[PDB]
RNA sequence: GGCCAGCAUCAGUUUUGGUGGCAGGAUAAAUCCAUAGGAAUGUAGCUUGCCUCGGUAAGUAUUAUAGCCUGUG
RNA sequence: AGAACUGGCGAUGCGGGAUGAACCGAACGUAGAGUUAAGGUGCCGGAAUACACGCUCAUCAGACACCACAAAAGGUGUUAG
RNA sequence: GCAGUCAAGCGUUCAUAGCGACAUUGCUUUUUGAUUCUUCGAUGUCGGCUCUUCCUAUCAUACCGAAGCAGAAUUCGGUAA
RNA sequence: UUUGCUCCACACAAUAUAGAUGGAUACGAAUAAGGCGUCCUUGUGGCGUCGCUGAACCAUAGCAGGCUAGCAACGGUGCACUUGGCGGAAAGGCCUUGGGUGCUUGCUGGCGAAUUGCAAUGUCAUUUUGCGUGGGGAUAAAUCAUUUGUAUACGACUUAGA
């Protein structure tokens, strides 16, 4: 419900993490998805290894250039995924992808702000325990995209640049909480409890 | 086919000016309504006496309830169902509340495993258990066993709004 | 039919210890400290007391109860391979041409290097695998011997030191040169 | 009280449609914070008013607006049916539009 | 140094179990188990809450950390007894749980006057703790 | 004395709920009560025997600080 | 290629079978409103990622007629008898 | 043309190393036919030279496994174009 | 090369706007596991609690916000300065030092807002483009023509020339 919807990546399915999107999308409701590399796919790695290659073989024989092309970062593999379900021909499908914009890792800005997850895509709502799963970076790396450890590092940093923070923000609610409560037993409290809150 | 109805059924034939009283019959129908009753027991007979609905007639029509909605029962089940390879015998036993419940979950269970659509099945029989230890298969003396406790495993719980902040969890 | 749960029992003698926070289970013993991850293979954990210490998986199917039991001959390999340990008699074989086998540091690695296998002129080499020492054994001739900790170091480095003496396209039933695993001991003396 | 919103907001849609055809005297609205048509009784005949800005100004004034009202429920997911004086101009998917109170049916 | 094996420490489905039901035509009664089925369908009576004996669905009802010991296939009759001196409600009522249910259920229900009170006496408290937390 | 609007009351066509009343049903079946019998995935209680002063392994034992089932009402 | 009892297509649109004259429902003066058939109900498409019980993991899965392919034989793979 | 299923026998002894009749189920279009649905107000019709590309039911090479494989030579098969 | 050009304000029109109307209200990892707190030998620690949906937390009373009064606190802020530190994956931000000016519904006050005449967006969100006004800051390149060739079909490329 708010101007720009910042989806975290981890923990949800190729599938069924766009097939929400894409009509997310045609809401005019706007998306980043952020953290792509940890995304996942049903069925075992060997399987989506061969998923892919049938599919990176598809080229037009009499010109490579101008044939399907394949895109070997996190990314696209899950925005190719996704434009396929928006129909963009008519003006309509072009104009609305820009509302959607796909990273890998985090961009600069777009950590600042919550990032959120869809409750029906999880891995760990759907699958069945003991069922396996495939890491799309993991499945990338291998396929030809390169820089998985290069964006690995930058995940290593932030999470420590996000820890001191997570404790300063922490520790001040340690104050707060309490606070929430030394303001308790007066006249306004007893009324509140009165009035649900 | 439907949530059920045990219905009861008496045809009496229809006696010729010769013949009064016929021996009448009655059958005990599985049927999801009063008229599939009707049918599905003529079917019956057909295969039975040579007499069909033409020379014949019904008595009455009468729904069963269970008289003890109350108890935990074991029924033993023989069906006999027509299928792709020929038809076959079965004993499948089934842990249910009550008899017009127990074939309902039977229903889902012979369409399922067998393959096999309401046509083709047959209930041959249904009656209960009286003593346990008479229990013939393992799945259902699985949980005859004293004081049962089990976890369930692996929570989910139905979501409605497409967002939800908190990363939600298994934990139960 | 998934029957509903069943269990295992783990047990311990008196001087070592099992550690088990998630799924990931630390052992420390005699013998050092070993570490497994099982995560992959979801199992639950039940601690009645130190030597009773029982596995359970409920309401799963015929599969992932067989994992069940896995688990247990695993986690207790573990257990008694850091009372006992893990030790494998090789003995070597070879007809008309003696096998060298050096063990030669590189880069502090500890290669094992083998030499003059059927004579031949290329040099072979193998890596040793973690925590595992190698010795040669008193008067048994032409015998290398393997001691380590985990039952996975041993036998996995060992079995690889037997298949790195494959012979190549003659006879594998008239040429029987090669090293073998023979006889799967435990380190100490007495068991 | 900064935020003056008297009407809940909503966002247009799909023209009822056949999967080859559609048929523009019927759009379809979404409204935020619905789920059931059972719950969405209330928003029955509340009208609707579209609010779209301008080049030229007319009447003395910059900002245009094209009135309708709310037929029906549709689906289960709380879509709903709404009729204007004049079909929108399908440029707008997923364009916001205005929902108001009135008529109160409380 | 002791094994130290933690938890992972489920509630319990068993025999005399309180369920809670938040869906089907009773939506929001405590209920009690009277003897499993199987896997996923039991047997349970509310009685004091006024959902009669019936076969329910898991997906329809969740557990509660509540419980209280049953012989099997208790009778409904033996159930309010039982029910009776195990204090079940006042656990109830007792767990912060069913203060959110009954908590929002009551903020609903406000008038819209009342609504304008709670915001008032919110800027009453939010005052008292914007001194509260200085000095500390 | 033209156009676009709104409201009220009607009318036709219809959809959305509420909600009462009455009849059918083995004149509902159940739950609930009186009522006897019968079993145990046999509670009490008994006792042997293991067992840290308590928990326990066995049968007795069909109701005792549980109860259920089977019937007739 | 050749015939029999019907029905269609030619001389006929519309919705569905992705697409296609003879397949399914239906036979159109032009508008309005309502309710349905066949088919569908992840997203592209409007509609339940609705409910239930189950069964299957496939280092060449399957996916609903006419419609566009498959067999003989094997497998303590697995599940039920 | 190719691929199976079974197996009497041959294969020293010996159905199965390799053969493989007797039958028997398929696949392919690369021949040759059947049909003639499309083009006689014309799609220029054999082969060679030329030049890429593709499918493998791979002839050689990489890597292996069986052999009636001692070595050598050779045969049968698999991952592979 | 008509005193143009860039930057900043003002001021005015136009010019459009896939499309505001309280707040995009920042840990990581597991989920057959955790978060939150508390204690210690600080641990793959203990003890307590909590999570079953943001149906929340904050903000939210003043003609779009009027005008003056008083009560307590020394807060919350608004604006513009300062303070220093931090930020490179598409840092253009965060946090902060100290102030100044303004509001205060934290509490009690006074007067006005009625004829927009029984609703009609009732227009107070923005980008852009231009124009005058105002104050700073600077004051050159490229192509053609000539010319070479390691460049060459013609363009392209590579040279050279106060």
């Amino acid at each position: 419900v708010e101007p720009v919807v910042v989806i975290d990546g981890k923990g949800h399915l190729v599938g069924r993490l766009a097939s929400v999107v894409a009509k997310q999308l045609l809401n005019g409701q706007k998306i980043v998805v952020v953290r792509a590399e940890e995304l996942n796919i049903s069925g075992e790695f060997f399987r989506n290894k061969l998923k892919y290659h049938d599919f990176l073989r598809k080229a037009t024989a009499f010109n490579k250039t101008r044939g399907p092309f394949h895109f070997r970062a996190p990314s696209r593999i899950f925005y190719k995924a996704l434009r396929g379900m928006v129909s963009h021909k008519t003006a309509r499908g072009k104009a609305a992808l820009e509302r959607l914009k796909v990273f890998e890792g985090i961009p600069p800005p777009y950590d600042k702000k919550k990032r959120v997850v869809v409750p029906q895509a999880l891995r760990v709502l759907r699958l069945k325990p003991g069922r396996k799963y495939t890491t799309l970076g993991k499945l990338s790396t291998s396929v030809g995209w390169k820089y998985e450890d290069v964006v690995a590092k930058l995940e290593a940093k932030r999470k420590v640049s996000s820890a001191e923070y997570y404790a300063k923000k922490r520790a001040f609610t340690k104050k707060v909480a309490s606070a929430n409560a030394t303001a308790a037993e007066s006249d306004v409290a007893k009324q509140l409890a009165a009035l649900g809150y | 086919m439907a949530h059920f109805k045990e219905y009861q059924v008496i045809g009496r034939r229809l006696p010729t000016e010769s013949v009064p009283e016929p021996k009448l019959f009655r059958m005990r129908i599985f049927a999801s309504n009063e008229v599939i009753a009707k049918s599905r027991y003529w079917y019956f007979l057909q295969k039975l006496h040579k007499v069909k609905k033409a020379s014949g007639e019904i008595v009455s029509i009468n729904q069963i309830n269970e008289a003890h909605p109350t108890k935990v029962k074991n029924f033993g089940v023989w069906v006999r169902y027509d299928s792709r390879s020929g038809t076959h015998n079965m004993y499948k036993e089934i842990r249910d509340v009550s008899r017009v419940a127990a074939v309902e979950t039977l229903y889902q269970d012979m369409a399922a495993r067998h393959r096999a659509r309401f046509r083709s099945i047959h209930i041959l029989k249904v009656a209960e258990i009286e003593k346990t230890a008479d229990v013939k298969r393992q799945y259902v003396k699985q949980f005859l066993t004293k004081d049962l406790k089990f976890p369930l495993p692996h929570r989910v719980q139905k979501s409605t709004k497409t967002f939800s902040y908190k990363r939600p969890s298994t934990f139960y | 039919m998934k029957y509903i749960q069943t269990e295992q029992q783990i047990e311990v003698p008196e001087g070592v210890t099992v550690s088990i926070k998630s799924r990931i289970v630390k052992v420390v013993g005699p013998r050092g400290t070993l570490t497994k991850n099982l995560k992959h293979i979801d199992v639950t954990f039940t601690k009645v007391n130190n030597q009773l210490i029982k596995v359970a998986v409920h309401n799963g199917g015929r599969k992932h109860v067989a994992a069940l039991r896995t688990v247990k001959s695993l986690v207790d390999n573990m257990i008694t391979g850091v009372t006992k340990g893990y030790k494998y008699k090789m003995r070597y074989v070879y007809a008309h041409f003696p096998i060298n086998v050096n063990i030669v540091e590189k880069d502090g690695a500890k290669f094992i290097e083998v030499r003059n296998f059927l004579g031949d002129k290329k040099i072979r080499n193998v890596p040793v695998r973690d925590g595992v020492t190698i010795e040669f054994s008193t008067n048994v001739k032409d015998e290398i011997v393997l001691s380590g900790n985990s039952v996975e170091d041993v036998s996995q480095n060992a079995a690889d030191l037997q298949q790195i003496c494959r012979v190549r396209n003659k006879d594998i039933r008239k040429f029987l040169d090669g090293i073998y695993v023979s006889h799967k001991g435990f380190i100490t003396e007495d068991l | 009280a900064e935020s003056h919103r008297l009407y809940v907001k909503g966002k247009h849609l799909s023209y009822q449609r056949s999967k080859r055809v559609n048929n523009p005297n019927v759009s379809l609205i979404k409204i935020e914070g619905v789920a059931t048509p059972q719950d969405a009784q209330f928003y029955l005949g509340k009208r609707i008013a579209y609010v779209y800005r301008a080049s030229k100004e007319v009447r003395g004034s910059k900002i245009r607006v094209m009135w309708g009202k709310v037929t029906r429920t549709h689906g289960n997911s709380g879509v709903v049916r709404a009729t204007f004086r004049n079909n929108l101009p399908a440029k707008t998917f997923g364009a916001s539009v205005r929902i108001f109170l009135y008529p109160s049916n409380i | 140094t002791d094994s130290i094996v933690k938890a992972s420490n489920w509630r319990l489905v068993e025999v005399g179990r309180v369920v809670l039901i938040k869906k089907g035509q009773s939506a929001g009664k405590l209920a009690a188990i009277v003897e499993i089925i199987d896997q996923k369908k039991v047997l349970i009576d509310g009685p004091k809450a006024g959902v009669p004996r019936q076969a329910i669905n898991l997906g329809q009802v969740v557990l509660t950390p509540l419980t209280f010991a049953l012989p099997r296939g208790a009778r409904t009759a033996t159930v309010s007894k039982k029910w009776a001196a195990a204090a079940v409600c006042e656990k109830w009522a007792a767990s912060s749980w069913a203060k959110k249910i009954a908590q929002r259920e009551r903020r609903a229900a406000l008038t819209d006057f009342e609504r304008f009170q709670v915001m008032v006496l919110r800027k009453q408290k939010r005052y008292t703790v914007k001194k509260a937390l200085a000095k500390a």
